[PDB]
C-alpha cells in the first residue's frame, strides 16, 4: 500500500505517495532518480549505499522510506554548490580516494558525517567512521589521505590544527 | 526495485499503540532493520505488517535512576551507548559491547531492543531463496530437517549478539510490555536455547527498556572475537564481571555469545573464594567448554571457535583482576 | 609538461559528485526486468524442461531456454563448451538454466518458480583428487578424465642441476579459491530494436570487443547489428575480462522480448559468475649452493578449475611461465593439472595464474636461506637476473629490469638492516619480490591487426577528441592515454576529450586484462599525437616561413627552435591546419615485435611472453596475537619497477590496492563450497578486507625506463599483488615460530600451526 | 496544495501525489518523465499536446491533471508493443507523414482515436479529426496518407 | 527534419554498394563530427 | 526556441544542446560573446 | 561484405576515411561584381 512520506530531500521538500515497503535505497534510485547511492551487496554488508539522515549515516539499503519522515536526507549529489565541488569532494578526486568511483558515494557520505561531528580526526578515528566501507580499488590508503585533506582543508583557523 | 512482500508499515508514537498493532497476524516489531531487512530481503520471514518503533516518543531515552541504576529504552542507539560518558564511566562493558557490533553506520541507527533481539544465524539460513528453496529450507524456515544436527529435534541456529552477554553480567532486567500489561525479567531471561524460538517473548510483546544496577564493587569487561577489526559478528564472545578481595575471588560473573543458540551465563561458583591462579582459569575454561555448544552453523570451524571461547574468557577475566 | 605529473584522473570529478553512469544507472524506462532460473544441482542432466505455466504468466514478455541457444562460448577459441543456457546438463549449482523477461520483479519472480524442469542427478566433484578418480562421471565428454590440460616442461638439465646442489628441500604449499568481489554488481542493459534488426548493449564489462563476438556468435547475429557500449565501471580485476552468460541472456531476451531487457544480478549472482583464482596445490622444489645461489627448480601445481573451460588452459600455463624473469635459474621443471569441478568456471583475477606458484616460490627460498645463515633479503640480491637484456629459457626477453633497485629501496626504507631479526616478540618483517607481464603480446584471436589503434580527431574548435576503444575500468587508462598524447603534442591535458568503448564510435580495442593497456594502447596514442603533430608542424612552419624540423612546440606554442621570437599560439596553428584541409583524422597503432611473442617451437610460450615486466619488492611488518591467533599486517613498504610512472598518483594507488588484494588472499579471503553449494556467497563471510586492519602501505616508484615502452613505461598494477603472501607469511614466522602452508593465514589456521608446534619440541 | 490522483497511465495504475495546479502536461512531461507529448504554443493553439483519456482526444496543456482521475490515459509512448511499432506509427513513419517529428506524437494520437471510433474514415474525415493539430513541414499532404494507410492495415489486421 | 541523415547514408551506401542499414549516422555533435557550415540555403544535399 | 547549457566550473568547460540548424554559428558565436576560447565549449544539436 | 572487413583489417585495424567537397570558384559569382556570391549556386532548383 502507498501512503504519504514527507521529508527534506537534498535540501528541497518532498512529499510524495510511497509503498509501504519501499526501501530508501529504491526511493532515491527509482522514485527520485538519484542514481549516486548504489547497491553493492545483498544487505547492509558494504556501506556502498550510506546517506545521510539528520547529519549520520544511515544504509538506505537496510532502511525503509518511510522511516525517514521528517527528518533532513543527503545524497552524494546534495554536496556540490552547483556545479563547484565541497572540499571533501576535491579531496578524493585530487588524492585519489577514487578509483573506478563505486563506492565513493556511500564512502563519501560516510566521511561527511565525520567530519560534521568530528572536525579532526585522528587517523584511528577515520578508519573507525569508513569501518564498514568496502573498496575494492584503493587498499584504502589514498581514501584516508582524502579525509584527512577534507578536513584541514574545512578546518577553523582558530582552533588547533 | 528490492523485492520485499507487499506489507503495510505502521508508525505508532507510542508503545500501546505499538503493542495493539502487534496483535494482527504476521506483524513484525522493527527497529533500525540492520538485521530484520537483509533478511526479509533474502526471504526470511513474509510479514503482512511491520511495526516501526522508531518513532515511539521517549523510546530512546537514556538515564540514571534514583538508586543510581541505568535505564535506557529500547529505542536507544548503540551509538548512543557507546558514547554516553556516564555509561562509559561506570558501566563501560556495555559501552565496550555496543561500539563492537557490526560497523559505524549500523550502529547511528541500530537499536538495544533489536540488538538483544537478533534473530540467531546459520550458513544454511541466511542464503538467498534461491538457495535455500533448492535445498528444501530447513526446520527453522519452510522445511522440516535442520542440517546441521540431522536428528531435527530443534533448531541449532546461533546467537551472535554482542550485547546480551555484557548486560547478563551486569545484572541488567528487561522490561517488557504486551497486551497482558508489563512485566520484568532478569535480561539472561529473555533468551531461550532453542534456534527457533530463541525469545522468550509472546505474541504482541516489545521489549522497552533495560535497567542496570549500580556496579558496586563489581567490574566487568567485554571481550570479542572475529577475522576481520570491524562488521563481523562474534566468532566468541565473553563478557565477565569480577569482585575481588584481597587475592580472592569473591564475585564472580560470567556469560558467552557467538557460541550457543542463546547468549548464557556460565555456572562459576567452583571458583568462589579461590584465587586467580593458572588452575584456576583451567577450570574456568572447563565451565565454559562445558555450557558452550559450539557448532558448524557458522562458516568458519567448530575447533576454532571453541579454542578462543575458552582462551578470552581466560583473557577477559585476566584483563579484570589485573586492573 | 604532461608525463610524470601527479594527475587526478580525467573523470574524477563524475565520480565524486554521482554524476558517473554506471550500468544500472542508465534510464530505460521501456526497459523489463530479466531474470535468470539458475540449477540447484551441481551435476545433472537436463530430461525436460516445461515453461508453459510461465509464459502463460500475465506480465511475462518472454521466456528462452537453451534450445535458443545452440552456440557455445569460451573465451579461448579453442575450448568453448559454456552455454549461455544449458543444453544436456548442468555442471555447477548456479548454472543458467532459463531465463524471463517480465514487467517487474515480482511477475519475473513468479515467472522463474513456474517453470518445471526435470533433472537426473548426477555425482558431482569438489575436488580435482575427486574428478580425476577413475570412472568418476566426466563433465565435458572430451575430457574423460576431467583434465583439461596437463603441462609438463623442462628447461636445462634439472635432473644434473639438482645432483650439483648443496641443498635441497621440497614444500607442499595450498592456496584458497578467491573471488574479485568488485564493488559493483553485475548487470547488462540489452535494447533491441526489431523494426531494425539492431542490439545495443550497455554492460559491466572490460572487454566490450569479446563480448561484441560473443553475443553476435551466440545468437547468431551479424556482428554489424549489434552496438557495445561500456558505461563507466565498478571495476572487476579479472572477472569480466570475458564474455559473461548473463550479457548474452540479455541480449537473447531482448530479442524474444523485442524490446529492451535490463538483467540485474544480485551479488551472490555476482559470486557465482566468479572466473576468480582457483584453489591451488603446489609442490615447491628448490635446489641451492651453500653461496645462496640457486642450481634447480621443478614445481606442481594442480588446480580446481570449476565447471567451463575459459580461462584455464591459459591459467594453467602461467602457473610456471613467470617461475622465469625474475632469478636466474639454471634449470627449471614444471608440471602442472588444471581440472574441471562441479562449482563456478574459475578464471583471470589479478595476477592471472602466478600468484599462487610464485608465494609458494618465494616462501620455500626464504626458508631455505635460514638454513643457510643467508638473510632473506641477500638471497634475493644473489639470485638477480646476471646481466640486461636478459632472454629467459621460456624465451621472454627482458630489456629492463629495475629489482636491484627495488630491493635496495625497500630495505632502506624499512630499516630492514637495523630491525631484521630484532623485533618485540610477537612481531616480524618479511621481504618477497613478484613480478608480472605487460600485456600478454600475442592477441587471443590471429585477425593479423594491429595490437592497439588510437583516432585523434582535430578540428577549427581546437579541442582534441582521443578516441579509443580501451576499456577504463578504474585504473585510469582514459587519463593515461590523454597524457601521453598531449606530452607528445606540447598541449595541456585540458585540451583533450576522451571518448572511450562505445564499439559504434571508438576503434576496437582487445580489452583491459594481462596489464596490455598502458603499454599498447599507450604506444598507439603516442603514435596519433605523432601523426596530428606532423600535421600542424607542417602548417606552422609554412606560416612561419620556416623549416619543419626547425619547429619546436612548447606550451601550446609553435616557435622556431632558439628564436626570441615566441611564435605561434596552438589556436592559429589550427586555423593555419585547417586550410585546404578541415577537419583533421589521424590513426595511430602499436604492434608488439614477434620476437617478443615467445618462440614459435613452443607451443603455448605466448603466454607469459611479453614487452617488459613490472617488477615488485615488498617488506610487510606484522604481528600475531597468540590468544586469538589473530596476523595483523601493520604496513608494507613497496618498490615498483614500473619503467617511468606516467602518473605517479596513479602508480601509487594501482600499486596501493595490488598489494591490499594480496593481503585479503594472504589473511581472510577464501570461497568455501559444501556438496556444490556456495556457503561464502555475501561480503560478510567473504572477507573482503575493512580499513580497520587493512595495514598502511608506501609506495617506492622505481623507473628502469624500458626501451620499447610508451616513454619508457610498463605496467603498474599487476606484479607487486603476489608478494605479499610470501612476506607477510616470513614475518609470521619470525613472530611466532609457525610456516604456513595453507593461505589464508587465518586465525583458525594460525592457532593450529601454534598447537602442533607446542605439541612437539 | 497536493492531493492524491489515481489514474490508469500507458496501461499502469498510477497513485501519485499531484499539485491541484498542476496541468496533465507537466505532469506527464515531469513528474511521469514522459517526453513524447510536447509544447507547441502557449495554449490550445495547435494540438502538439494532444494524448488521449477515455479514447478520446484531450489537449494535455488545457487540462488539469487532477480532472483525469479514474480514467484511461495513453500517450504517444503507450502504442509501440515494446519495441514493434503500431500500424499506425508505421503508416506515418513509411508515408513519411512526419518530418521534423515535433507534431507527430500529437498528431498520432488525434489519428488513434479517429481510428478507434471510425474504423474506415473519408478524407474529409481524417482531415476534419485533424484539424485542430498544426503541422509545418509536410503541407499535411502525407499525413492524411498515412491515416488511410493505417485504417486499411488496421481494418485487414 | 529535411532528411539530411538520409540523404548522406543513401549516397554512401549507394557508393559503396551495400544495403541502407549498414550504416550508422553520427551527427552534429562538434567534439565527434566534422565541421558543417550549416543547414541553410539548401547547401546540404548538393555539398555534404 | 529552448537551449540546455551546461557549465562545468571544475574543468571551465561549457556544453550546450540548442535549438539551431547552425551548431558551427552558435560555437562561434558563443566562444565571441563570452569571450571563451572555442576548444572550451561544445555544442550539439539534438533532434530539432 | 564481412569477408572483406576482415581481410581488409590485417595490416589495419579500424578504417576511417574523410571525403570533402569545394564549389568550383567559377560558381563563385564574379570577384568585379558587388556581392554577386549571393545568388551563386551550383544549380538551381525549378518549380512550375
Ligand atoms: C553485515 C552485518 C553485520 C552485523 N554485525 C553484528 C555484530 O557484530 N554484532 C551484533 O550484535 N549484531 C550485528 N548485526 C545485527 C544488527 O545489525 C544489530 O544486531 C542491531 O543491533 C540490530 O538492531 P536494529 O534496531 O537494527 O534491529 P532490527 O533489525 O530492526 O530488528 C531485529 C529484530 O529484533 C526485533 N525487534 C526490534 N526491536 C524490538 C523490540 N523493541 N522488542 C522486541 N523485538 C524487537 C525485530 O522484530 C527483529 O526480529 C549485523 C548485521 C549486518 C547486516
Ligand atoms: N608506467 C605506468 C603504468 C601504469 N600507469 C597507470 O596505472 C594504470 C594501470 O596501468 P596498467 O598496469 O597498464 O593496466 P591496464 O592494462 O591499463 O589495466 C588493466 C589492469 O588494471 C588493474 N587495476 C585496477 N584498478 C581498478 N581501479 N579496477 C580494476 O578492476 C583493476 N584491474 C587491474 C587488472 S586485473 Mo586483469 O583484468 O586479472 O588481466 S589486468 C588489470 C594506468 O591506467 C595509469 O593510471 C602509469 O601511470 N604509469
Ligand atoms: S541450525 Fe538447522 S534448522 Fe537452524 S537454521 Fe541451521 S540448518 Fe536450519
Ligand atoms: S548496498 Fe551494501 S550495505 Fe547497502
Ligand atoms: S574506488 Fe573502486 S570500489 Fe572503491
Ligand atoms: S501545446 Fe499547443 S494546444 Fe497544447
Ligand atoms: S513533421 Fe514537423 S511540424 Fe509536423
Amino acid at each position: 500500500m502507498k501512503n504519504i512520506l514527507r521529508l527534506t530531500l537534498n535540501g528541497r521538500a518532498r512529499e510524495d505517495l510511497v509503498p509501504d515497503n519501499m526501501l530508501l535505497l529504491d526511493y532515491l534510485r527509482e522514485t527520485v532518480g538519484l542514481t549516486g547511492t548504489k547497491q553493492g551487496c545483498d544487505g547492509g554488508e558494504c556501506g556502498a549505499c550510506t546517506v545521510l539522515v539528520d547529519d549520520r549515516p544511515r544504509l538506505a539499503c537496510s532502511t525503509l522510506a518511510h522511516q525517514v519522515a521528517g527528518k533532513k536526507v543527503e545524497t552524494v549529489e546534495s554536496l556540490a554548490t552547483q556545479g563547484t565541488l565541497s572540499k571533501l569532494q576535491a579531496a578524493f578526486h585530487e588524492k585519489l580516494g577514487t578509483q573506478c568511483g563505486f563506492c565513493t558515494p556511500g564512502m563519501i557520505m560516510a566521511s561527511e558525517a565525520l567530519l560534521r561531528k568530528n572536525p579532526s580526526p585522528s587517523r584511528d578515528e577515520i578508519k573507525a567512521a569508513l569501518a564498514g566501507n568496502l573498496c575494492r580499488c584503493t587498499g584504502y590508503v589514498k581514501i584516508i589521505k582524502s579525509v584527512e585533506t577534507a578536513a584541514a582543508a574545512r578546518l577553523c583557523e582558530e582552533g588547533a590544527r | 526495485m528490492n523485492i520485499l512482500t507487499d506489507f503495510r508499515t505502521h508508525r505508532p508514537a507510542t508503545l500501546a499503540d505499538a503493542v495493539n498493532a502487534l496483535a494482527a497476524e504476521a506483524t513484525l516489531p522493527l527497529g533500525a532493520g540492520t538485521d530484520l531487512l537483509p533478511n526479509l530481503r533474502r526471504g526470511l520471514g513474509h510479514p503482512a505488517a511491520l511495526v516501526d518503533l522508531t518513532g515511539i516518543d521517549g523510546l530512546a531515552t537514556i538515564s540514571t535512576l534514583a538508586d543510581g541504576s541505568l535505564r535506557i529504552g529500547a529505542g536507544a542507539t548503540l551509538e548512543a551507548i557507546a558514547e554516553h560518558d556516564a555509561i562509559r564511566t561506570t558501566w563501560p562493558a556495555l559501552a565496550q559491547a555496543a561500539e563492537s557490533v557490526a560497523g559505524p553506520t549500523h550502529r547511528a541507527a541500530a537499536t538495544l531492543g533489536g540488538n538483544l533481539c537478533q534473530d540467531t544465524r546459520c550458513t544454511f539460513y541466511n542464503q538467498s531463496e534461491w538457495w535455500r528453496s533448492g535445498n528444501g529450507y530447513c526446520l527453522k524456515y519452510k522445511g522440516d530437517k535442520c542440517h546441521v544436527i540431522v536428528k531435527s529435534d530443534r533448531c541449532y541456529a546461533t546467537y551472535h549478539g554482542d550485547v546480551a552477554p555484557a548486560l547478563m553480567v551486569l545484572d541488567a532486567r528487561a522490561e517488557i510490555v504486551g497486551p497482558a500489561g508489563k512485566r520484568t525479567v532478569p535480561v539472561a531471561q529473555l533468551f531461550r536455547e532453542s534456534g527457533a524460538e530463541h525469545l522468550t517473548l509472546e505474541k504482541g510483546e516489545l521489549l522497552a527498556a533495560i535497567e542496570v544496577p549500580p556496579t558496586g564493587a563489581w567490574s566487568a569487561a567485554y571481550s570479542k572475537v572475529r577475522i576481520r577489526d570491524a562488521v563481523d559478528f562474534p566468532l566468541a564472545g565473553v563478557a565477565a564481571a569480577l569482585q575481588r578481595d584481597g587475592d580472592r575471588i569473591a564475585g564472580l560473573r560470567v556469560a558467552i555469545t557467538g557460541s550457543n543458540s542463546a547468549p548464557l551465563m556460565v555456572p562459576v561458583d567452583a571458583l568462589l573464594g579461590g584465587n586467580w591462579d593458572d588452575a584456576a582459569a583451567e577450570t574456568l575454561a572447563q565451565l565454559v567448554r562445558k555450557t558452550s555448544n559450539v557448532l558448524r552453523t557458522t562458516i568458519t570451524g567448530v575447533k576454532y571457535r571453541r579454542r578462543v571461547l575458552l582462551a578470552i574468557s581466560r583473557k577477559v577475566v585476566d584483563q579484570l583482576w589485573e586492573a | 609538461g604532461t608525463v610524470g605529473v601527479r594527475t587526478p584522473l580525467v573523470d574524477g570529478v563524475e565520480k565524486v559528485t554521482g554524476k558517473a553512469k554506471y550500468t544500472a544507472d542508465i534510464a530505460a524506462p521501456d526497459a523489463l526486468v530479466g531474470r535468470i532460473l539458475r540449477s540447484p544441482h551441481a551435476h545433472a542432466r537436463i530430461l525436460a524442461i516445461d515453461t508453459s505455466a510461465a509464459e502463460a504468466l500475465e506480465g511475462v514478455i518472454a521466456v528462452c531456454t537453451g534450445a535458443e541457444t545452440p552456440v557455445p562460448f569460451g573465451v579461448l577459441p579453442i575450448a568453448e563448451n559454456e552455454y549461455p543456457l544449458a543444453r544436456d546438463k548442468v555442471r555447477y549449482r548456479g548454472d543458467p538454466v532459463a531465463a524471463v523477461a517480465a514487467i517487474d520483479e515480482v511477475t519475473a519472480e513468479k515467472a522463474l518458480a513456474l517453470i518445471k524442469v526435470d533433472y537426473e542427478v548426477l555425482p558431482a566433484y569438489m575436488t580435482p583428487k575427486a574428478a580425476m578418480k577413475a570412472g568418476a562421471i566426466a563433465l565435458h565428454d572430451d575430457k574423460p578424465n576431467n583434465i583439461l590440460r596437463e603441462v609438463h616442461a623442462e628447461f636445462g638439465d634439472v635432473a644434473a642441476a639438482f645432483a650439483e646442489a648443496d641443498l635441497i628441500r621440497e614444500k607442499t604449499y595450498t592456496f584458497a579459491e578467491v573471488n574479485h568481489v568488485h564493488m559493483e554488481l553485475n548487470a547488462t542493459l540489452a535494447e533491441y530494436d526489431p523494426v531494425r534488426d539492431m542490439l545495443t548493449l550497455n554492460t559491466t564489462t572490460q572487454v566490450p570487443y569479446y563480448v561484441h563476438l560473443k553475443v553476435a556468435a551466440c545468437l547468431q547475429m551479424d556482428s554489424a547489428r549489434i552496438r557495445v557500449i561500456k558505461p563507466f565501471l565498478g571495476g572487476g580485476f579479472g572477472a569480466r575480462t570475458e564474455a559473461l552468460h548473463f550479457e548474452i541472456i540479455a541480449g537473447l531476451l531482448a530479442r524474444k522480448a523485442k524490446g529492451t531487457v535490463r538483467l540485474l544480478q544480485t551479488r551472490e549472482e555476482t559470486f557465482i559468475a566468479h572466473r576468480g583464482r582457483p584453489w591451488t596445490e603446489v609442490k615447491m622444489k628448490i635446489g641451492l649452493k651453500k653461496d645462496g645461489k640457486i642450481a634447480a627448480l621443478a614445481l606442481e601445481a594442480t588446480q580446481a578449475g570449476g565447471a567451463y573451460a575459459g580461462y584455464g588452459i591459459i591459467t594453467i600455463l602461467y602457473t610456471g611461465a613467470l617461475m622465469h624473469g625474475l632469478y636466474h635459474i639454471p634449470a627449471i621443471k614444471h608440471d602442472a593439472w588444471r581440472v574441471y569441478t562441479n562449482t563456478p568456471p574459475c578464471g583471470a583475477m589479478r595476477g592471472h595464474g602466478t600468484v599462487d606458484t610464485r608465494a609458494a616460490f618465494e616462501a620455500l627460498l626464504t626458508e631455505m636461506g635460514e638454513e643457510l645463515g643467508i638473510d632473506s633479503l641477500k638471497i634475493r640480491q644473489i639470485n638477480m637476473l646476471p646481466q640486461i637484456p636478459y632472454v629467459t629459457m621460456y624465451a621472454q626477453r627482458v630489456m629492463s629490469y629495475g629489482v636491484p633497485e627495488c630491493l635496495e629501496k625497500v630495505k632502506a626504507a624499512s630499516g630492514w638492516e637495523e630491525r631484521k631479526g630484532k623485533l618485540p616478540k610477537g612481531r616480524g618483517l618479511g621481504i618477497a619480490l613478484s613480478h608480472f607481464v605487460s600485456g600478454t603480446s600475442t592477441p587471443k584471436h590471429w585477425t593479423g591487426e594491429p595490437h592497439a589503434t588510437v583516432n585523434l580527431k582535430l578540428d577549427f574548435d581546437g579541442g582534441i577528441t582521443l578516441l579509443t576503444g580501451a576499456a577504463d575500468i578504474g585504473q585510469g587508462s582514459n587519463t593515461m592515454a590523454s597524457q601521453v598524447a598531449a606530452e607528445v603534442l606540447g598541449v595541456r591535458l585540458s585540451r583533450i576529450r576522451v571518448i572511450s568503448a562505445d564499439s559504434a564510435l571508438t576503434p576496437k580495442d582487445n580489452g583491459s586484462y594481462s596489464s596490455r593497456v598502458t603499454f599498447m594502447v599507450g604506444n598507439a596514442s603516442i603514435s596519433a599525437a605523432e601523426e596530428l603533430k606532423g600535421v600542424l608542424v607542417k602548417a606552422a612552419a609554412k606560416k612561419l616561413d620556416a623549416r619543419e624540423e626547425d619547429i619546436e612546440v612548447i606550451d601550446e606554442m609553435f616557435m622556431v627552435s632558439g628564436s626570441q621570437d615566441p611564435g605561434l599560439s596552438f589556436q592559429e596553428v589550427v586555423k593555419a591546419a585547417m586550410v585546404d584541409s578541415g577537419t583533421i583524422t589521424v590513426k595511430g597503432t602499436y604492434t608488439c615485435p614477434t620476437e617478443f611473442q615467445g618462440d614459435k617451437k613452443i607451443r603455448g610460450s605466448a603466454i607469459g611472453a611479453t614487452m617488459g615486466f613490472c617488477y615488485a619488492a615488498q617488506v610487510v611488518e606484522a604481528s600475531v596475537d597468540e590468544i586469538t591467533g589473530k596476523v595483523t599486517a601493520h604496513k608494507v613498504w613497496v618498490a615498483v619497477d614500473v619503467g617511468k610512472a606516467l602518473n605517479p598518483l596513479a602508480v601509487e594507488g594501482q600499486t596501493q590496492g595490488g598489494v591490499w588484494m594480496g593481503m585479503g588472499q594472504a589473511l581472510s579471503e577464501e570461497t568455501v563450497y559444501d556438496n556444490g553449494r556456495m556457503v561464502h556467497g555475501n561480503i560478510l563471510d567473504y572477507r573482503v578486507p575493512t580499513i580497520v586492519e587493512s595495514p598502511d602501505i608506501e609506495v617506492i616508484i622505481v623507473e628502469s625506463m624500458d626501451p620499447n615502452g610508451p616513454f619508457g613505461a610498463k605496467e603498474a598494477s599487476e606484479g607487486m599483488l603476489a608478494g605479499f603472501l610470501p612476506a607477510i607469511h616470513e614475518a609470521v614466522y619470525e613472530a611466532v615460530g609457525v610456516r604456513a602452508t595453507d593461505f589464508p593465514l587465518s586465525p583458525d589456521r594460525i592457532t593450529e600451526l601454534l598447537d602442533a608446534k607446542e605439541a612437539a619440541a
